[PDB]
């Protein structure tokens, strides 16, 4: 049961999570200029709302 | 007896209208038009702020704003001319090759 | 106010770079000579760099209601001038293969360096705005200098549109800030507020819009999506300048703004900047995990390193060594990025036509370019924060500043992002030292090689012995 | 002076709304010129006489002239045959985002101290005094910025 | 004041009567009477040069109305501004940017 070294895989789980998160984040880099402007305006909305709340 | 709030509200309305025109339009010419609207709205906001405080600083910043606006309009229209010369269309979604 | 001759002495790099712009202009008007115009540009930049000594002997005080010249401004002017000189040195062999006019490149580099000096000496919202535009618009020209190439034109269009949008956002922010405070000087932003009413809604909104513009300019999340595309599409010396000098000057003027403005101590702005720094570090490291191309990898690297810088900036009001940390980190980041982008520029030079690919192919570089591979792997170890390198000294400074101010979320972010950076930087290094299936001769190419070699030597020497850099950064202390 | 300010602001808002929703580029530029004239009227109502004069002279007399020149150059072409921006699946999202940002900015505006803009006319003499006084380097480096834009636009906008 | 509001009303009446005159002229013209290529980039270049030098002209417009109040140092500053303007103009002439002929 232990010959696959389960603790090694459990500690390799963060590497898999980092790979999945990087692949998910790279979907934002689609290369569309209109999406870049939209993301800048979305970030402006988020920054303004966070400053208004706090 | 003209409120500063009303002038800033008008400038904000024009700014978000220019931003909406910049986002929703795929034509690069309308994107440049929207950019001109946003920078003119920011310059109007500076003029309103300078007129509220009775200072010439708002008009000085307006002058700097329109110097920037003229120069970026020139650069953006040259880029638009090159894009129309080498692509024969102004669809900004077509130029999306580098990604990821 | 009036301008004294001592004020003109304190404005010596500005006047020298502007006179160099005029002289290079008239030399191009006389006769298009690539070598003579490049020589005049580098002579003017070196003259400004050595006139920094006369600026230091002048003193530290207020040249304008707009500029304040202090040791901070001297250090940032020196970093900007060094980056511009390295950009010209890398640009000459790349422009040797350029078939259109080559002389406009150095004029644009000179105007961008002038904007960097403006941002270094800026003490006013007008100066901040004009310095940002004076940096960005020559960058509009330089990013699409090879506009016949499809990727360079695409990067120019993206950078121009997004930077005009960010300039409008920033300008609206200064408009709201001026409507609140009534003064455009840095020291008078939120000065009229009192009794714990520092979080004025209009002032916070204007500072938020300025944060949007500057966070575009600093490649901070979520205004970061332009960075790998513009870095990849631009020419490699342009990518060198855009990675080093623009980031350094804009972060220096942001440091001045948050140091001088009483509203820089606001809790809400601090939390917003902490969120931006956390997301910037994590996102910039995560997106560079699977990047085959070196330019996009360096763009995500720039995002993460600016996140570390932002972490150092958040503790500006808490620790007095935050300016020390920012200066040491920026010197290390400047030299590492100069080395990496100079290796890319030297292996991308001369410009092999607009219709051909500009792919790097760093695999097996040691077996035909051993010194370039050694410099490039030194820079990749330096950007990872590995000891014996100056990037480690900067990251140690960032960690010390975060620990002193109890920014534990940011400290954990730096550790996690450092591990992810270790992965992809070591991947680049071993790919350099692997084997490749398949795949100069002038003194300017050798000059670029010398520049990247002294950059690597500086990184190693100041990694094992950083105390001279610490002393020269401690000498760069501003007005209180 | 109040009535002129409000009617010019209303005309500018309506003209900008017609600009960002139109199809014909020349018509959009014409409503943009109308909006610039309206914002110049706003400037004149607030006592910023030099700013309104430059708004008609430079913004509505040079920059939009350049836009009109480029539009005539293009002879504008798969634009009116698409009309994609008026389909709601394209424009509802960004309109919602802009409305949210406008609401946040307006809420920040409404919480400020207002003594009212008196509209005292600020002449171009005072603007020229402060332009070559406290803002010397602004003028010089703005000349350099215009030079940078000139060089960049000449380098890009050629034909060879 | 009464004089300034009289001048404001005179200017308003001037504008309204001029607009009404030309509109009524066009209306009378319409009513009366029975019924029965790729341009060269030099246009963009000259318009762009006009825009840039018109902004520089606006800076000189602001300077010219307050020359006495600026003193000799204002003259030196504007001389530097005009020298940079003329260096840019010489640069444009010498590279054939302002030469319409080839
Ligand atoms: C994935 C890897 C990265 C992991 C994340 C990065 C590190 C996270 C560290 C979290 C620290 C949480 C601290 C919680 C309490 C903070 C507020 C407080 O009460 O602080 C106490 C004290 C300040 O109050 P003072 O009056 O100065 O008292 C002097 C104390 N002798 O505070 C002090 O004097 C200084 C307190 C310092 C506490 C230790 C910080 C570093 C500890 C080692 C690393 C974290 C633990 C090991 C790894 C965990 C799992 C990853
Ligand atoms: C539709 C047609 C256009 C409608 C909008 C423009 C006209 C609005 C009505 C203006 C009537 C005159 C008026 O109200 O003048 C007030 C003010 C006079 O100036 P001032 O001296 O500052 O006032 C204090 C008096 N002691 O006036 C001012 O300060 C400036 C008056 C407005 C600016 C000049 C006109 C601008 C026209 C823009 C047209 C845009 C395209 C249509
Ligand atoms: C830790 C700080 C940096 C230390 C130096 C890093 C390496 C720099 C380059 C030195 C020369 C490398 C030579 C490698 C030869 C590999 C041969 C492999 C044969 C299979
Ligand atoms: C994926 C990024 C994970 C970052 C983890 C950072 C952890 C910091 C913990 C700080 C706790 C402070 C308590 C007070
Ligand atoms: C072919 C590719 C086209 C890409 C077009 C991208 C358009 C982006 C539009 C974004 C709309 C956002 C709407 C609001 C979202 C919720 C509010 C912001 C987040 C809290």
């Amino acid at each position: 049961l232990l010959k696959r070294d389960p603790l090694n895989s459990m500690m390799n789980i963060p590497a898999v999570l980092s790979r999945f998160a990087g692949k998910g984040l790279l979907l934002s880099e689609n290369g569309y200029l209109r999406w870049y402007v939209a993301s800048m305006s979305i970030g402006a909305v988020v920054v303004l709302a966070l400053l208004m709340v706090l | 007896m003209i409120p500063l709030q009303h002038g800033l509200i008008l400038a904000a309305i024009l700014f978000v209208l220019g931003l909406t025109g910049l986002v929703i339009r795929r034509n690069l010419l309308f994107m440049l038009i929207g950019l001109e609207i946003m920078i003119n709205a920011s310059a109007l906001a500076f003029v309103v702020a300078g007129s509220y405080w009775g200072q010439t600083d708002g008009q000085v910043m307006y002058i700097l704003a329109i110097s920037l606006a003229a120069a970026e309009a020139s650069i953006g229209l040259a880029l638009l001319l090159q894009l129309h010369r080498r692509r024969q269309n102004l669809n900004i979604d077509s130029v999306s090759e580098m990604r990821g | 106010m009036t301008i004294t001759p001592q004020n003109l002495i304190a404005l010596l790099p500005l006047l020298i770079v502007g006179l160099t712009v005029v002289v290079v202009m008239l030399s191009i008007a006389w006769r298009r000579n690539h070598f003579l115009n490049a020589t005049l540009s580098v002579i003017g930049l070196n003259a400004a760099l050595v006139s920094l000594w006369f600026v230091g002997q002048a003193g530290a005080m207020d040249v304008t209601p707009l500029m304040r010249v202090d040791g901070f401004a001297m250090l940032y002017t020196g970093l900007v001038l060094l980056a511009s000189l390295a950009t010209c040195t890398f640009a000459y062999p790349w422009l040797e293969g350029y078939n259109d006019n080559k002389d406009e490149f150095y004029l644009l580099v000179l105007i961008a360096a002038l904007g960097g000096i403006l941002l270094a000496n800026a003490n006013h919202l007008a100066s901040l705005f004009l310095g940002i535009e004076l940096i960005s618009l020559p960058l509009f020209g330089l990013v699409g200098y090879a506009f016949r190439q499809k990727r360079s034109l695409e990067a120019s269009i993206k950078y121009t549109i997004l930077s005009a949008a960010a300039s409008s956002f920033l300008l609206f922010g200064m408009a709201l800030v001026y409507a609140q405070s009534g003064d455009l000087s840095f020291v008078a932003l939120g000065k009229n507020l009192g009794d714990g009413m520092l979080n004025e809604p209009l002032l916070l909104a204007g500072f938020g819009l300025m944060i949007v513009g500057l966070g575009f300019k600093l490649s901070l999340v979520p205004f970061h999506l332009w960075t790998p595309d513009v870095y990849q599409g631009a020419p490699a010396p342009v990518s060198t300048f855009l990675a080093t000098a623009s980031k350094i000057a804009i972060f220096g003027v942001v440091m001045r703004l948050f140091l001088y403005a009483p509203v820089g101590d606001s809790e809400a702005i601090r939390v917003v900047l902490a969120i931006i720094a956390f997301a910037s570090i994590i996102f910039g490291n995560l997106m560079a995990l699977s990047q085959t191309n070196i330019k996009r990898l360096l763009g995500y690297s720039s995002i993460s390193h600016l996140g570390y810088l932002l972490v150092a900036l958040i503790a500006l009001q808490t620790g007095e060594m935050s300016m020390e940390a920012v200066g040491v980190y920026l010197a290390g980041y400047l030299f590492s990025s100069l080395g990496a982008f100079g290796v890319v520029s030297l292996m991308s030079s001369p410009y092999r036509g607009p219709d051909a690919d500009s792919l790097f192919s760093y695999r097996g570089l040691f077996w035909h370019r051993p010194i370039l591979a050694a410099v490039m792997t030194v820079m990749m170890l330096s950007l990872a924060g590995i000891p014996m390198t100056l990037g480690f000294i900067g990251k140690f400074y960032v960690l010390a500043v975060g620990v002193q101010a109890h920014l534990w979320w940011l400290v954990g972010a730096v550790v996690v992002g450092s591990a992810i950076g270790l992965y992809y930087y070591l991947r680049v290094a071993v790919s350099l030292y692997l084997h490749a299936p398949e795949q100069p001769s002038n003194w300017q190419y050798s000059a670029g090689g010398i520049v990247v070699l002294i950059s690597a030597l500086l990184v190693l020497v100041l990694g094992v012995w950083p105390q001279p850099l610490i002393s020269i950064v401690r000498l760069a202390m501003p007005l209180m | 002076m109040e009535f002129a300010f409000y009617i010019c602001g209303l005309i500018a808002i309506l003209a900008t709304l017609r600009v960002i929703t139109h199809t014909n580029p020349v018509h959009a530029l014409l409503y943009l010129i109308i909006s610039l004239l309206a914002i110049s009227g706003v400037f004149f109502s607030l006592g910023a006489y030099f700013a309104g004069a430059l708004e008609i002279i430079v913004y509505a007399g040079a920059i939009m002239v350049l836009f009109v020149f480029v539009v005539m150059m293009l002879n504008l072409s798969e634009i009116e045959q698409e009309r994609q921006w008026l389909k709601p699946q394209v424009w509802i999202g960004p309109a919602i985002l802009s409305a949210i940002m406008l609401v946040v900015i307006v809420y920040a505006i409404l919480g400020v101290n207002d003594q009212g803009i008196d509209g005292t006319p600020i002449s171009a003499k005072a603007v020229g005094i402060t332009l070559f006084g406290p803002y010397v380097l602004a003028v010089e480096l703005a000349s350099m910025l215009l030079l940078a834009g000139l060089v960049v636009a000449f380098h890009v906008g050629r034909e060879e | 004041s009464t004089e300034v509001i009289a001048h404001h009303w005179a200017f308003a009446i001037f504008l309204i009567v001029a607009i009404g005159l030309c509109c009524l002229m066009l209306v009378g013209g319409w009513f009366l009477g029975g019924r029965a290529l790729r341009l060269s980039a030099k246009f963009y270049l000259v318009a762009m040069f006009f825009v840039i030098f018109d902004v520089e002209a606006l800076y000189l417009f602001a300077w010219s109305t307050s020359i006495r109040e600026s003193g000799w140092v204002g003259f030196v500053e504007a001389a530097i501004f005009i020298f940079v303007l003329l260096a840019g103009l010489v640069y444009l002439v010498r590279i054939g940017a302002l030469d319409w002929t080839p």
